[PDB]
């Protein structure tokens, strides 16, 4: 890769941004300290502890 | 030959598509298939030891 | 910048790989004040900072986006160009991205 252009859409960045940030198939490791509850990405959160 | 009696059996019922204790982590879904125990196959073929 | 955070119904049955982080248990509430059982989650990969560079990472490795070295990003606006790195990217005049 050498040269990143801007296509400008909307509805492609909401799915990147959701493959990729908000919900990853193979998340990081997120660990368990004991401070944090232990969900691993932000789509189990309210699936599993909604408020 | 009975499946009860088998010594699969306790690995077997833990890693299943109505268990729902791997449902909470996603890397924990693969990490049974990787270990010859496939929750996709039904419990007859997960336990019987292919050729 | 770096880490992105959320913390906030009542006495729901949860999975016991995921803990309910207690205030007056974990020593930052003490016993008088009401007990507060909160679901208290943190990543870094959601951080400022983190965010834009995982995200270059993983749309120009794609087939989908990259076509032998142009990566096409859409969340970047039309016309707009930068050179292909995770470095600090400074808007000159001139109307080109210095990127570090």
């Amino acid at each position: 890769c050498s040269i990143i252009e801007g296509t400008g859409n909307f509805d492609k960045c909401v799915s990147q941004v959701e493959s990729i940030l908000v919900a990853p198939k193979l998340p990081l490791p997120a660990n368990i300290e004991a401070a944090s509850s232990g969900f691993e990405s932000v789509d189990q959160v309210f699936r599993f502890a909604s408020s | 030959e009975d499946v009860r009696k088998n010594r699969l059996k306790p690995l077997a019922t833990y890693c299943s598509v109505h268990n729902p204790e791997i449902s909470f982590k996603v890397t924990n879904e693969m990490q049974c298939r990787e270990n010859s125990i496939d929750p996709t196959k039904p419990l007859a073929e997960r336990m019987k030891i292919e050729n | 910048g770096a880490s992105a955070q959320i913390v906030f119904q009542e006495g729901t049955v949860l999975p016991s790989s995921v803990r309910a982080v207690n205030l007056q248990r974990e020593r930052l509430l003490p016993e008088r004040y009401p007990s507060a059982d909160v679901v208290s989650v943190s990543f870094m990969q959601l951080g400022m900072a983190s965010s834009a560079g995982l995200f270059l990472k993983e749309l120009c490795s794609n087939d989908e986006f990259l076509q032998g070295g142009i990566c096409s990003n859409p969340c970047l606006f039309k016309g707009f160009q930068q050179s292909c790195s995770a470095g600090e990217v400074e808007v000159r005049p001139d109307g080109s991205a210095s990127v570090n």
